[PDB]
RNA sequence: CCCGGCGAGGGGAGUGAAAAAGAACCUGAAACCGUGUACGUACAAGCAGUGGGAGCACGCUUAGGCGUGUGACUGCGUACC
RNA sequence: AGGACCGAACCGACUAAUGUUGAAAAAUUAGCGGAUGACUUGUGGCUGGGGGUGAAAGGCCAAUCAAACCGGGAGAUAGCU
RNA sequence: CACAGGUGGUCAGGUAGAGAAUACCAAGGCGCUUGAGAGAACUCGGGUGAAGGAACUAGGCAAAAUGGUGCCGUAACUUC
RNA sequence: AAUUCCUUGUCGGGUAAGUUCCGACCUGCACGAAUGGCGUAAUGAUGGCCAGGCUGUCUCCACCCGAGACUCAGUGAAAUU
RNA sequence: GAUGUCGGCUCAUCACAUCCUGGGGCUGAAGUAGGUCCCAAGGGUAUGGCUGUUCGCCAUUUAAAGUGGUACGCGAGCUGGGUUUAGAACGUCGUGAGACAGUUCGGUCCCUAUCUGCCGUGGGCGCUGGAGAACUGAGGGGGGCUGCUCCUAGUACGAGAGGACCGGAGUGGACGCAUCACUGGUGUUCGGGUUGUCAUGCCAAUGGCACUGCCCGGUAGCUAAAUGCGGAAGAGAUAAGUGCUGAAAGCAUCUAAGCACGAAACUUGCCCCGAGAUGAGUUCUCCCUGACCCUUUAAGGGUCCUGAAGGAACGUUGAAGACGACGACGUUGAUAGGCCGGGUGUGUAAGCGCAGCGAUGCGUUGAGCUAACCGGUACUAAUGAACCGUGAGGCUUAACCUU
């Protein structure tokens, strides 16, 4: 089954009956307008095609336009794909929104990465920050040695060091819904979204056992 | 820090290659007139979108 | 990184930006006309703009005010009396910048700034 | 046959069952079986580049017409 | 405590004046304690007619902390010191029958049914 | 869309009393307990603005007796049984940080009058 | 006489046997940096050399499988003191 | 009165941060001690290299000191590289 | 070297303050010449910190912290 | 012991603790009366130990400003080979 | 003619002869528990002191305090502290100079990254016309730990006390990732208070400057000391091991044929980058259907006419970031500043009236002033041209177009 692309929209701490407190992040549902709901009847390809918002959408190019026009006619904010299981899809005006968070308890949340600029050198990777005092060599911060020696001669594949975050996925994976709330059309998740505040995502229902 | 050898002159030139200096692309002219541009700013006579700039 | 953030600090301490933004703005109410670095033209277009909104009607206090961000004679003199009726009925946007090019000296990529209604203006030559 | 490689992670020496081989990527047992039949790096790569099995017995080589051969 | 040493408050009639904290309890590896962490005290004090004598090591539990205390709404107690009463080392409960200084409202449980429900402030 | 900053406002309670620091005030709360239900309260002064959409508290110092003590209770917690405003002291500061180590006679000040 | 700030530097016009003698001027290497041509560099690797060589320009190939220069590609292969 | 003191101006540099292909002849910035004295110190002068001069470090003796500089001996010598 | 180095004499205005400390300042000198921009790591300079209080390190340690005058009250040791 | 081959001696104390520090013992390193001893006030930019003031040195790191790095413009080195 | 040493941190990496969970035999193992005990690199694996220092001693955490290598990891990182210690001096020895693997006092490492690797990023070319959009998985890593008690279960078994695992479960601890509402932190782009001189002609008032002058509060952002939280059901191939059916050896036997079962490792499942996968992918969406001169012509060269879809420079600039790229987007425009409604800050704006012995306070004013975030407003600045991109785009078998 399919995610939604929400938005990150609003942070709360609410409270409940009990005399508790839950820091909860707030998403905002769109429903899903769809564009053609490609299947495997057509190569070995299954997935289905979607469009959860708009744009002005004023500068865009002839190809992505078509594609809109064919589609639930929305200048639509871009084009998102998913991934689908139990049987293909009903194919038009099919307005997937806050009834596919009904019965999901938790969800796994695929991100748009994190957007912390440069991340980097030390920080990223929480390193310690080297001694500011004894007149170490033109040096109050540094991250430490990448090898070893001459024997395998090289620094190894996967060492945590420098760059930028790329801005990949990040998917934290079977953090709780609190609840869902329809015709305000608010998904209520415990846990954080991925990047900064006005930021767009995916929650998708999740796949962990 | 130093060098091992003194480096062939074809690695001189690789080192150079992306910090070459780069074609403008052709240039501008108005959309309403025959004076000459400077491309997305404002020329010695003040046009662009009229007024003055300038006056140098 | 910067997310989440506006506006400018430019080249130096709060004091020298108080006091070059007092002298840029002192010589801007005086000579109609400037050019200065476009993050410094965005900056001086903020300063200006909150002073002629104080200038729009007579007030005791927001006379006050103006001579205390700019405290020039100058200045105050040409709000209220004569520069307050004129941009009375705009709401917002009393200036503009005209991103002019590049600095002779260096290249610091500059812009005029040139007041809404202006028309009138020197001829004479700059540097 | 365990295909012993190690990319660049991780503590331990790498495998691959041979399950895997006929399981996922099915050509790849005879593949990295003449593949070792090859001379050095380069021109093992230029006498290489005219071998392909597939997935089996589903290929598309139909429209030359290929001559059959017993061993 | 929060670094390792820490001395803080006395917090009971079992000893006098100051305290010293030899380790975090309520877990290893730990630099850091959060608010609802329980503490080893070491006595460097105590008072002739108190529950304990300098050198007695036991443990214990907070009940002001300078940077503030929260759980049930997140809302804090934020208090003037770092003080603690002691527990009994390995049967649970408070060691002394008075507390010195002010309480939490998060101690409100069967297990301190002795402890803030006492008179002689910040009840 | 145009709900970013706005959720705060929407949430927020609307049946408040009015406030201005210095402001004494009285918050009565339950003890909640084991078997029983019990209420208890707290006076003293506010030493804080308040004002956080939902999030808005009464952070009342007591600073009467003993050590100083802040406690913050949150308006919007359904254990928090009953606010009178009683009386109205001045500071001419937003925080009245200064009284922490006194407590005596701090918490007491008076009606501000014209 | 042309260009440029009154500049620097060069060219044209004109001088001489000669400026491929232009004022630091004698003819003039090599290092030195750059142009123009040929042909090369994106299934692509190590003393860059040796052996085999598609291809391509020029040489009436005297066409008699060659000469010249370059050279995809690749067997083999560890500088001098 | 004072081989006294806190302390500029005036002089030094115990320690600390920095510098270390520095601005630097350890300077800079901050903690610090001499300055009512065996202190700080301008001018004119003098002793010449295992020799001077030393409240002592085998200190300092023309941007330099457990061996100054130059001119001759001098193509020292090398059993050694 | 227009070196953040070294270097004797003379004259002596203001508020607070013990004064020629030290923030500013009257007459006066004078901009120790790259600039503007980025709100990147980081390097150097400069600023700040919950709670702790050197626990960092061979080592408190420059940032930060002491500092002035009026007055009470004043220890073990002392050649006072 | 600013002294101990063994040894980080023994025991008490400080202490979250104690190879250091301080006191007592001799089972005494090679302690021991002018490279002087016992003992002491004053004085030091003078050593170790302790708790408290205080502090981003650190636990554990976050953020701001500026010159470099970096961006744009100018000029344009060096260790090395 | 320099292969240069000790211990610790930061940062590591590789071998398993495994500290521990886990699966299994034996037992002088009833069960439990322990003694004995094999498979297993997957994952987690504590802190302060004194000493130059690993080891020590002592106080201490947890279920726990591992094994081995790495110019005996890591001075073109750190302490360079010890080790050489030149000076001094203790202790010691000799006529003496000077010494000590006895000792006490402070006191110095320098290298801007050329080739090479690593991580992050762009440029050039190619997937067969071009362009733009989603995307599959050949490939290769991430996560993988582990206490607690409830149930399971007071039951088999044992004289009696007692008495376990798998599975469901909540929850702690370590580890990993995001995050900024909560709680702190900072916030030289916001407000206020205040010392001094200098200043606004002068005062009441107010302002340049003094490290952001000093001092107290501070939005949004960012951030751990605060916040949420996975660590998985299931599958195969198995390991040690229990066998059945059965031979070598008429039988017996875990084995050899044969078949049920048997661990987190391993193939995975859960997570992510990924078609340069040249064996170059599918699928979606847009657009271009003119001509001659010449030569080696699946073609290339040259030219008139003529170039769409799209792109880039350029531009303001961002919820994206070194630069780029990515992204909003250039009057079709909320991109950014002003400006208006709203979030969230501060502490009562100059003047005036009034009271007062004046400083000063109080009514006008719950004032005024106000930053990043959110929505509006075209008020304003982004000529919005030209240009690079072209006229439907290979051979050959098979299948198709009268073929």
């Amino acid at each position: 089954m399919i995610g939604l692309v929400g938005k990150k929209v609003g942070m709360t701490r609410i409270f409940t009956e009990d005399g508790v407190s839950i820091p909860v992040t707030v998403i905002e549902v769109e429903a899903n307008r769809v564009t053609q709901v490609k299947d495997l009847a057509n190569d070995g390809y299954r997935a289905i095609q979607v469009t959860t918002g708009a744009k002005k959408a004023n500068r865009v190019t002839k190809p992505e336009a078509g594609h809109f026009a064919k589609a639930g006619v929305e200048a639509g904010r871009g084009l998102w794909e998913f991934r689908l299981a139990e049987g293909e899809e009903f194919t038009v005006g099919q307005s997937i929104s806050v009834e596919l968070f009904a019965d999901v308890k938790k969800v796994d949340v695929t991100g748009t990465s994190k957007g912390k600029g440069f991340a980097g050198t030390v920080k990223r990777w929480n390193f310690r920050t080297q001694d500011a005092t004894h007149g170490n060599s033109l040096s109050h911060r540094v991250p430490g040695s990448i090898g070893q020696n001459q024997t395998p001669g090289k620094v190894f594949k996967g060492k945590k060091m420098a760059g930028q975050m790329g801005n990949e996925r990040v998917t934290v994976q079977s953090l709780d819904v609190v609840r869902v709330d329809a015709e305000r059309n608010l998904l209520l998740v415990k846990g954080a979204v991925p990047g900064a505040t006005g930021s767009d995502l995916i929650v998708k229902p999740a796949v962990k056992a | 820090a130093v060098q091992q050898n003194k480096p062939t002159r074809s690695k001189r030139g690789m080192r150079r290659s992306h910090d070459a200096l780069t074609a403008v692309t052709s240039l501008s002219v108005d959309k309403t007139s025959g004076e000459k541009h400077l491309r997305h700013h404002i020329t010695a006579d003040g046009y662009y979108r009229g007024r003055k700039v300038i006056a140098k | 990184m910067r997310h989440r953030k506006s506006g400018r600090q430019l080249n130096r301490n709060s004091s020298h930006r108080q006091a070059m933004f007092r002298n840029m703005a002192g010589s801007l109410v005086r000579h109609e006309i400037i050019k200065t670095t476009l993050p410094k033209a965005k900056e001086l277009r903020r300063v200006v703009e909150p002073l002629i909104t104080l200038a729009k009607t007579d007030s005791v206090a927001n006379r006050r005010l103006a001579f205390a961000r700019t405290r020039d004679n100058e200045i105050v003199a040409k709000l209220f009396n004569e520069l307050g009726p004129r941009f009375a009925s705009r709401a917002g946007g009393y200036t503009r910048i005209l991103k002019c090019g590049f600095r002779a000296g260096d290249n610091a990529p500059m812009a005029y700034i040139e007041l809404v209604d202006r028309s009138e203006k020197a001829e004479a030559a700059a540097e | 046959k365990v295909y012993y490689h190690h990319t660049g992670h991780i503590g331990g020496i790498k495998q691959a069952t041979f399950e895997e081989m006929i399981a996922r990527r099915p050509e790849r047992v005879i593949e990295i079986a003449v593949k070792g039949m090859l001379p050095k790096g380069p021109l093992g790569r230029a006498m290489f580049r005219k071998l392909k099995v597939y997935a089996g017995n589903e290929h598309n080589h139909a429209a030359q017409q290929p001559q059959v051969l017993d061993i | 405590m929060i670094q390792e040493q820490t001395m803080l408050n006395v917090a009971d009639n079992s000893g006098a004046r100051r305290v010293m904290c030899i380790k975090v309890l309520g877990g290893s590896h730990r630099r850091y304690a959060g608010v609802g962490d329980i503490i080893k005290i070491t006595i460097k004090e105590a008072i002739p007619r108190g529950k304990v004598k300098k050198g007695d090591v036991l443990k214990a539990v907070v009940v002001r902390t300078k940077k503030g205390v929260r759980r049930p709404d997140g809302s804090v107690i934020r208090f003037d010191g770092n003080a603690c009463v002691l527990l009994n080392n390995n049967s649970e409960q408070p060691i002394g029958t008075r507390i010195f200084g002010p309480v939490t409202r998060e101690l409100r449980s069967e297990k301190f049914m002795k402890i803030i429900s006492l008179a002689p402030e910040v009840l | 869309s145009n709900i970013i900053k706005q959720l705060e406002q929407e949430q927020m309670k609307q049946d408040v009393p009015s406030f201005r620091p210095g402001d004494t005030v009285e918050v009565k709360v339950w003890v909640v307990e084991g078997s029983k239900k019990r209420l208890q309260a707290f006076e003293g002064v506010v030493i804080a603005i308040r004002n956080r959409g939902l999030h808005s508290a009464f952070t009342v110092r007591k600073i009467s007796n003993g050590e100083g003590v802040e406690r913050v209770f949150q308006t919007h917690s359904p254990v928090v049984d009953s606010i009178s405003v009683k009386r109205r002291g001045a500071v001419r500061k937003a925080k009245l940080y200064y009284l922490r180590e006194r407590t005596g006679k701090a918490a007491r000040i008076k009606e501000r009058l014209n």
